[PDB]
């Protein structure tokens, strides 16, 4: 299912570092450094960047973009800088705050940005502009903005919510209007929010969760104060959002806690599926220390996009969750949760920061700094071609021959991302650089040259005929083998990004973000773009968020495969979809809730004939059978 | 069988005598036997078979009929394509544009069908509430009705002011310009050229001095501005503002 890479990283600074960041972006994450004296900069390589950012005035906090390359720090004296890497440019804010700038968020949109000082002075900005001020009583921890669930005309993304240590929370925007709720009180930790229920988490030292429940009007208590049995260290406390509605606590102890607000259900993640992975592991000429399998946890950190949450051990070993469950929904029991092999460390972990670029992980355990990267099987079929990405380096490729099937081991100088044929030649694509190989088929023996390496940077690449289309979340461009741009063309903004791409034959295919879906020929030497662009979208309503596409071999049929967010409801939906580029209708098929569809395969040389994967989703089936079963069934004799 | 090989209607009459007359209604339909299949359409309500028997009438040239028809089968984009096509209703097309809430390609389809009337600033607020608001900004400022598209605008984003600007001001209109120049969050540009404005728009630059106080050259060259302006004027004005500036 997938392979965990880790890099090793020379921090080469005789000053302790403080902070660490990770970039965002989609494509070529960088990482940043923040150490009582100098700011550091890094790229995905792992090398120091040549352009220093360190500065006399001391640096206190930087925050990430996230969906731009646009940095965020907050100096020692209040004062904020904005800074874009991609075209070194900087600008300044002098009177930012007066007192030490604590913690900086920005809202999904990137819009608006909020920052608090010790003193309790909140500063809206709009961009980089000051906007609306606020004093309030003793220092803020934190603060995230808040949509509530109110009428279209009020509305508006200005809205968040502030909690510290002052146990007050108040309801604020740029308009300069303070909704004052305060209640609570103590040393709050943490403040989460939840959309459907407009519901605010407050997580404190008490060990008690507050569910707080406020309306655009009328103030209404907390309905429930959740007691927790955590025998660990309270200030150490941390919990996480997964999923829909899951809640992911750990207090430096050796349980990860679990609790599921629909039902109300508390479970626990354990360390003895370590005791089995130790046991399957320590089988050979290992050099493994005794089992110590009640180790506490020091940091737990979820990516949505590889669906991996990571947390580590102080004795210093990294593990790793996988979310099987399908859909955004988040899991209901252990079952749907699978564990993965775990990477051996040193030393005992500091700190875990994710980036959202394939999961990029930064592991910091004292003064060591290291990467860690996710990737995903991947396997390419072309005529008399198999291609299988076994490991980082090592990739399988298999040759039908009728005496016999032939197999051929390929090792690379590192890691290689993705991969791609076309019955000719073979393309891969790194971090690095870009590669082609040509494949030369002989009973005795197969020898792949390379043909040629360019230094490119590109999302995907799909070779053809001679010709390579290189693809960026917002263009698509064709490379020759000597390196000239033929054409090369843009998207609208609002249209979404490019996220994946799939080809077939002559016809590829590309899904944006805003269910969105381009269909674009390449049989010619240049792609030509066929019909117009077509939203996910019925004439009663939209149907839902895409997930998954195929294509036949002709390109008249489009099988979908997408999730309607029933806003914390139905398990997305079992029910798929086939496009017919003719009729630009959406024929919409139903099958038995006992499976959900998960990703659909289309036949290369039949246009009629597809084929489907479902996932059973065995919740459900014990439900029902629990509910049918108990009725007039008691003592049933024999062949059971 | 006998459908599979060429004859069609004889498969429907023998579908009607046969107990099942689904497929004879839409064979009916694909047929010109569109008076057998009235009665059919009447008392069944298939939603695909009410589309195709609206494609075939749209396609024998009944333009009233395959309307209603589309109308009760709520597939109401074919219902602005029959207006293109015949009716060219665009007022009922807006009508049924705002009951029943288009989304972005039916605010493409209406910015299509505003094409074919030469003022397009219809065009103009379809596409703001397309949302789709980079080719209708060069659209807009092209066809030289960049007044009301900006003033829908002015609170969306601020990264093209200047353009705006400049092509606002090309127009030889500078009364709503300097509006927008205050409302663009410049201070800097919006004092420096409220220098050029004439007396009367003082006053809403006094208010800007309410709204910006963080600046301090805006009040500094407003008055030396006025010192040497024309013949002396009314003190009492003056003195009001000089006693609000503090």
């Amino acid at each position: 299912m997938s392979l965990f890479s880790e890099l090793p990283l020379d921090a080469g600074t005789d000053e302790q570092i403080t902070q660490i960041a990770v970039s965002n972006v989609s494509i070529n994450p960088s990482l940043a450094i923040i150490t009582p004296h100098k700011i550091l900069l890094f790229n995905e390589c792992g090398e120091k960047h040549d352009y220093e950012l360190s500065r006399n005035i001391r640096c206190t906090y930087v925050q990430w973009h996230p969906s731009q390359p646009i940095i965020a720090l907050g100096w020692e004296t209040g004062a904020i800088t904005l800074w874009s890497e991609e075209t070194k440019v900087a600008k300044e804010e002098p009177n930012g705050h007066k007192s030490e700038i604590c913690l900086i968020q920005f809202n999904p949109s990137g819009s608006r940005m909020v920052s608090a000082d010790i003193d309790g002075n909140v500063t809206v900005w709009r961009g980089i502009n000051i906007v609306s001020q606020y004093k309030k009583e003793q220092s803020i921890t934190h603060a995230i903005f808040c949509e509530l669930n109110i009428d279209s005309k009020l509305k508006s993304g200005n809205l968040f919510f502030f909690g510290g240590k002052s146990g007050v929370v108040c309801l604020a925007d740029d308009a300069n209007h303070c909704s004052d709720v305060c209640k609570v009180g103590g040393s709050i930790k943490s403040l989460l929010f939840y959309e459907k229920e407009n519901s605010v988490i407050i997580i404190t030292s008490t060990l008690l969760l507050v569910m707080f429940k406020i309306s655009t009007s009328v103030k209404t208590g907390p309905s429930k104060r959740v007691k927790l049995s955590i025998s660990g260290d309270p200030q150490k406390l941390q919990s996480i959002w997964i999923g829909s509605c899951l809640l992911a606590t750990c207090s430096h102890e050796n349980m990860l806690r679990m609790w599921h607000l629909d039902q109300d259900d508390n479970y626990v993640l354990t360390l003895h599926q370590l005791a089995q992975q130790t046991q399957t592991q320590q089988g050979a000429a290992t050099v493994i220390q005794s089992t110590n399998t009640n180790d506490q946890i020091t940091s737990i950190q979820y990516e949505k996009r590889g669906k991996v949450l990571v947390a580590g051990t102080r004795e210093g070993r990294i593990i790793f969750w996988k979310n099987l469950s399908i859909g955004s929904e988040s899991p209901l029991d252990v079952d749907e949760w699978k564990m993965l092999p775990y990477v051996s460390v040193r030393q005992g972990v500091n700190s875990i920061a994710v980036g959202q670029n394939n999961g990029l992980i930064a592991v910091q355990y004292g003064n060591q700094i290291s990467l860690v990267q996710e990737t995903v099987i991947n396997g390419k079929m072309t005529d008399q071609v198999r291609l299988l990405q076994s490991s980082a380096n090592t990739i399988k490729i298999y040759i039908n021959n009728d005496i016999s099937n032939q197999v051929l081991h390929f090792q690379s100088k590192g890691n290689i991302k993705g991969l791609d044929c076309n019955d000719q030649f073979m393309l891969l694509w790194t971090s690095k650089t870009i590669e082609i190989h040509e494949i030369i088929i002989n009973p005795k023996e197969s020898q792949t040259k390379l043909v040629a390496s360019i230094q490119e940077k590109c999302l995907r690449s799909v070779i053809h005929k001679e010709n390579i289309i290189l693809v960026n979340d917002m263009e698509l461009n064709v490379l020759n083998f000597k390196g000239i741009q033929k054409q090369n063309l843009k998207f609208s903004e609002s249209e979404g990004k490019i996220l994946n791409v799939n080809v077939l034959n002559n016809h590829l295919i590309m899904w944006t973000s805003n269910n969105y879906i381009r269909l674009f020929d390449i049989s010619r030497r240049e792609v030509k773009q066929i019909g117009v662009t077509r939203r996910f979208e019925n004439s009663q309503g939209q149907l839902g968020q895409i997930r998954y596409c195929a294509v036949n071999s002709d390109g008249s049929k489009i099988v979908i495969t997408a999730d309607q967010r029933g806003k914390s409801g139905p398990q997305a939906d079992n029910k798929f979809y086939i496009y017919d580029v003719q009729t630009d209708n959406f024929l919409l098929y139903e099958m038995p809730a006992k499976c959900i569809p998960l990703q659909p395969y289309c036949d290369r040389k039949d246009r009629k004939f597809f084929g489907i994967s479902c996932i059973i989703n065995k919740n459900i089936q014990q439900e029902k059978n629990a509910d049918e079963n108990n009725d007039e069934n008691e003592d049933n004799k024999s062949d059971k | 069988v006998c459908e599979n090989m060429k004859q069609y209607l004889e498969a429907a009459e023998l579908y009607q005598k046969s107990g099942m007359l689904e497929k004879a209604a839409s064979l009916y339909i694909e047929s010109k036997d569109f008076k057998k299949a009235a009665p059919l359409i009447s008392m069944i309500k298939s939603p695909n078979l009410l589309k195709q028997y609206a494609k075939a009438k749209e396609s024998e040239g009944a333009y009233n009929e395959a309307e209603q028809t589309y109308e009760q089968a709520e597939s109401w984009e074919d219902v602005v394509r029959l207006n293109l096509d015949k009716l060219d209703n665009l007022r009922k097309a807006i009508a049924v544009l705002r009951t029943k809430c288009d989304t972005s390609t039916v605010c493409l389809m209406v910015a299509n069908v505003c094409e074919k009337q030469g003022n397009y600033g219809e065009l103009v607020e379809f596409l703001l509430k397309a949302g789709k608001k980079e080719e209708a900004f060069q659209k807009a400022q092209q066809y030289n009705v960049m007044d009301a598209y900006s003033d829908n605008m002015k609170d969306f984003t601020l990264e093209e002011r200047l353009r705006i600007a400049q092509y606002y001001e090309n127009q030889g209109i500078w009364v709503k310009a300097a509006k927008h120049f205050e409302q663009a969050k410049n201070p800097t540009k919006s004092l420096k050229l409220y220098l050029k404005a004439g007396d009367q728009y003082i006053d809403d630059m006094i208010d800007l001095v309410c709204r910006n106080k963080q600046q301090e050259s805006l009040q500094q060259t407003l008055l030396d501005y006025l010192l040497e302006g024309e013949k002396p004027k009314d003190p009492i004005y003056l003195l009001k503002l000089y006693d609000k500036l503090g």
